[PDB]
RNA sequence: CGCUACUACCGAUUGGAUGGUUUAGUGAGGCCCUCGGAUCGGCCCCGCCGGGGUGCCCUGGCGGAGCGCUGA
RNA sequence: UAAAGUUGCUGCAGUUAAAAAGCUCGUAGUUGGAUCUCUCUCGGCCGAAGCGUUUACUUUGAAAAAAUUAGAGUGUUCAAAGCAGGCCGCCUGGAUACCGCAGCUAGGAAUAAUGGAAUAGGACCGCGGUUCUAUUUUGUUG
RNA sequence: UACCUGGUUGAUCCUGCCAGUAGCAUAUGCUUGUCUCAAAGAUUAAGCCAUGCAUGUCUAAGUACGCACGGCCGGUACAGUGAAACUGCGAAUGGCUCAUUAAAUCAGUUAUGGUUCCUUUGGUCGCUCGUACUUGGAUAACUGUGGUAAUUCUAGAGCUAAUACAUGCCGACGGGCGCUGACCCCCUUCGCGGGGGGGAUGCGUGCAUUUAUCAGUGGUGACUCUAGAUAACCUCGGGCCGAUCGCACGCCGGCGGCGACGACCCAUUCGAACGUCUGCCCUAUCAACUUUCGAUGGUAGUCGCCGUGCCUACCAUGGUGACCACGGGUGACGGGGAAUCAGGGUUCGAUUCCGGAGAGGGAGCCUGAGAAACGGCUACCACAUCCAAGGAAGGCAGCAGGCGCGCAAAUU
């Protein structure tokens, strides 16, 4: 009431900022950007609950006003940033990058990559309009409008974008048989080739994905992430390569990871 | 059959009807453009509607509305206002520690279009969802299916 | 102050409501703006998100359109004769949407010089004003008199239009809202509406 | 049925107690007076010599008023 | 709250213990007998396109906050808890289930239902007879 | 653990309750050695409040002539730290409480193609065709004169700034495009012949703002979408296209790199608002309810951010009910959820998370993107503080603390 709130509790919070409830009332509401807010990662979380280069909200503070902090290629000082799916974080002063990937559980792995592909990031587009004097636009899912696009770069397609130049540079279009990412709702995280799309008018289309193991799952089309060519990734996926493992191989694993391991 | 019964002017707000003639190759009333859409998910647009000659600004095929939500159904049951009949929709709610249902109904007072004459009471109609039109109206009809107790 | 609430209403069944909260600011209503007829007066009112509204209190001119030869021209507006909703809004003269009204002609007229390559037609007081007759007669060449014949091929004004060109006034409807955007705008009455509306005023007065 | 352990209804009661529940009048009010406008303001008809595109006239401090012109 | 099968849906009782209306019609409600096993496009098993008579089921698949509850792991010194914990900088976890009803999606059709031909006012075929013509032509547009 | 036991009789079976029995929640009594976690003025009084605190804020980067301090030349505008004050932003979050509220709130679902949106992030930002080497009233701080018993009251006088605010077109200045047309040349011909391009005093040139065709650029299931084109308009209370700061010393009267702050407008980032598809407690000793006063619908408007009887005028009599309407009651905020496990259920949920509402009771507003805000204002009602009796100032259901109420709840 009254106008927007400003503060999140820590109870309230996504779940898979992986949070306790004994360290304070609040968590850090991220700040309007680029990504939603249920869906994002505040660059505290990430350097301080996942990197722990930081103890305290103080130290990450500090860390983030030395500009040492790159989110696709540009130095963000707020420590509440909204850093989201395939953005690409750089920290030159130790010399890592990594991309913003779901895991297999839903969550943000800390998964880095090589300063090449740190030159890049994939954007699935939200919306195509034509604007001003005839003017193709592009609207994608982290809020960069690109002027004049290819003409065949329709809604759902994910296309490629140098981060320092910010232009196009190429594209995947969504049809059956192209690589794809969940990034909402019980299978999000998960990666599989697109095997067919049930299109509802009216409604929310659903499409079908198979894993590298065969396991098939649905899910809503704005929760499908296309992300290469056939089956092939344009991005180097996390430690998990996708794959969902039920409950009984991951214990499996576990228990002979930790027979062989001593 | 006069369309102006009102004391403004009835006439589709897209078509202009006040274009410049010739007089040789004019001899009675020419024609009428009629404004008309297709409405999405499947249905049909009725042929009264089309070669008609009514205003209805709330109107699903000649009008300013926009089908959009909810897409039901139910059976007319009072047709005793202008352009705007009453449809009831029956139910069955679950009670659970009975295990068993109890018959419930609403009433839903929907807008029709004048493209369905001769809609009777027991036809069963299938609105969809539009903008509130008045109080109590948010659904258009869509489509009137005739009832099997019908001639 | 003023509301637009619904919940001051009774409910469908005609059963009584009671509020759960006060009047709300979102829920706002403001005295109307009875656009009178006069010297340009337009008061501006700040509404939600910042916005501007244009709330005129005095009109006398207006930006209205003679639709079938697409002219469009600033015309002083004289006079309201016709209101489908109340008549008070006709004696007391004021400018609403969809209100016919009186409008001057002289733009379109002259307008229509420009256009005019037509036939003798209403040319029997004369008026014997010079340098007015060089927009009718003028001295042209070949090809600019062919021009003008051709387009005096297809010349056709409406009995009513030329009843109403005599008399220097035009019927026309306020197709915008004076009250909202402070411009009291519209197009001239043709056809069937024109018919309609004259028997409107006719069948009134 | 001549004893008490036994608030309320009916009270030829209108004697009393945080008791606003709607008619009919009056009436708060952001003054949204279109009747209001001594005041406050670079030219408006000057005092006069600040000084020039001509120690010579398109001038840089209104000393200073006149319901005449305009401005919130 | 359980005990209370003394509120009974599961699951009570009504001859005499408390109890069936004096009797009979009757609308809503509830319940209701048998019976039915060039239609469709790139390559002689594929997306589209489905009025199959809408459904009710049943079984799936999405979407359903966290915390709580159930539950996986993890010697808090044990436990309630918490989301965390060793190895002369590296390994991990921070799961999963359930989330009623009502909405959305998808097989087979048992079983309340709904019965499409009965004055035939019921597929498929030859007639285009004034009309829109791959948004009329198919050498330099008639 | 899917459990029973005592009591009617002289005795017996049975209905049936009373009592026993275990948990849970509030109070209370007696008792109390370690240690970990931990509820706590909800119930009565959304009763009343002394006092203190709870919302402020400056970077290299809006404004510094306060020696208030301070430097290395007191003939180099501003060296620096910098209190005050103007400006900007926040104060609409948070915290408290549960009084009101029974399709209301709320939950799941869906829609905004019917709206607004500070900020963040992309970010149309020489797309206008006839003093710019920097423009103007001011006013605070500061200095002085004061009034009042009194307040975070303020007046008069003397100074002085800007990021309250640009009404420039020296710059793309040749333009290009579409026009009320003085000159021009052609195809078998000296008889009015049907058809082609340049040219100026004279007119105009952007999606936020309303009244317009064929393509109907790109979309949606569906637009009266987006884009385009022509004719015009463009608000006393104007309208966007930049009148400013940041320590290094560098380039063939000029150019340059990083920033900061602004600002229209597009992008649902955060939202908010509005749509009732379904689901809510008891009550018939509540059976009909709504319609001078909108009750249900239609038409046209007003208002509103927008859809809408939201309001007005006219028109039509509708609309809701035994599948409980309407009325009444609730010791009713809704939900997540909490108290036994036979299975099924019965109760509870003021209470830390989500949504709503309120700030003694009503009502009306200013500012602002956002409030009908109360640690904002203006009234009335009820209480209540100081007074020199003229007046002035109030709102703990914030944290603590008091009084009161109580069976019932902590440290100014």
């Amino acid at each position: 009431a009254r106008g927007p709130k400003k503060h999140l509790k820590r109870v309230a919070a996504p779940k898979h900022w992986m949070l306790d409830k004994l360290t304070g009332v609040f968590a850090p509401r991220p700040s309007t950007g680029p990504h939603k807010l249920r869906e994002c990662l505040p660059l505290i979380i990430f350097l301080r609950n996942r990197l722990k280069y930081a103890l305290t909200g103080d130290e990450v503070k500090k860390i983030c006003m030395q500009r040492f902090i790159k989110i696709d290629g540009k130095v963000r000082t707020d420590i509440t940033y909204p850093a989201g799916f395939m953005d690409v974080i750089s920290i030159d002063k130790t010399g890592e990058n990594f991309r913003l990937i779901y895991d297999t559980k839903g969550r943000f792995a800390v998964h880095r990559i090589t300063p090449e592909e740190a030159k890049y990031k994939l954007c699935k587009v939200r919306k195509i309009f034509v604007g001003t004097k005839g003017i193709p636009h592009l609207v994608t899912h982290d809020a960069r409008t690109i002027r004049y696009p290819d003409p065949l770069i329709k809604v759902n397609d994910t296309i490629q974008i140098d981060l320092e130049t910010g232009k196009i540079t190429d594209f995947i279009k969504f049809d059956t048989g192209n690589l794809c990412m969940v990034t909402g709702g019980a299978n999000l995280g998960r990666i599989g080739v697109i095997t067919n799309r049930e299109r509802h008018p009216g409604s929310f289309d659903v499409v079908h994905v198979k894993d590298a193991n065969g396991n098939s799952f649905a899910t809503r089309l704005s929760n499908i992430f296309v992300i290469g060519k056939g089956n092939k990734p344009w991005i180097s996926l996390p430690r998990g390569k996708g794959i969902r493992l039920t409950i009984a191989e991951e214990r499996d694993k576990r228990l002979a990871a930790k027979q062989s391991s001593g | 059959a006069d369309i102006q019964t009102e004391r403004a002017y009835q006439k589709q707000p897209t078509i202009f009807q006040n274009k410049k003639r010739v007089l040789l190759g004019e001899t009675g009333k020419e024609k009428l453009p009629r404004y008309y859409k297709n409405i999405g998910l499947g249905f049909k647009t009725p042929k009264e509607a089309i070669e008609g000659t009514y205003i209805d600004k709330k109107c699903p095929f000649t009008g300013n509305v926009s089908i959009r939500g909810r897409i039901l159904s139910g059976v007319v049951t009072k047709m005793k206002m202008q352009r705007t009949i009453v449809i009831r929709r029956d139910y069955l709610h679950y009670i659970r520690k009975y295990n068993r249902f109890e018959k419930r109904h609403k009433n839903m007072s929907v807008h029709l279009s004048p493209c369905f004459r001769d809609v009777q009471i027991g036809d069963i109609v299938t609105v969809g969802e539009c903008r509130p039109l008045s109080k109590t109206v948010r659904f258009n009809v869509l489509k009137v299916t005739k009832a099997a107790g019908t001639k | 102050g003023i509301s637009r609430d619904n919940w001051h209403k009774r409910r469908k069944t005609g059963g009584k409501r009671k509020p759960y909260h006060k009047k709300r600011k979102y829920e706002l209503g403001r005295p109307a703006a009875n656009t009178k007829i006069g010297p340009r007066r337009i008061h501006t009112v700040r509404v939600r998100g910042g916005n501007k509204k244009y709330r005129a209190l005095r009109l006398d001119v207006g930006n209205f359109s003679w639709g079938s030869e697409c002219c469009t021209r600033k015309t002083r507006i004289i006079d309201v004769v016709y209101n489908a909703s109340n008549n008070e809004l006709v004696r007391t003269k004021t400018l609403v949407k969809n209100c016919i009204v009186l409008i001057d002609s002289t733009p379109y007229r002259q307008w229509y010089e420009s256009h005019y390559a037509l036939p003798l037609g209403r040319k029997k007081g004369a008026k014997l004003t010079p340098e007015e007759e060089e927009i009718l007669n003028k001295k042209r060449s070949k090809k600019i008199q062919k021009k003008y014949d051709e387009r005096k091929k297809n010349a056709k004004i409406s009995s009513l239009l030329e009843e109403q060109f005599q008399q220097g006034k035009l019927l026309a409807c306020i197709a915008s809202r004076p009250g909202q955007c402070g411009r009291a705008d519209g197009y001239v009455l043709e056809g069937k509406e024109l018919e309609f509306y004259l028997r409107k005023i006719k069948a009134r007065k």
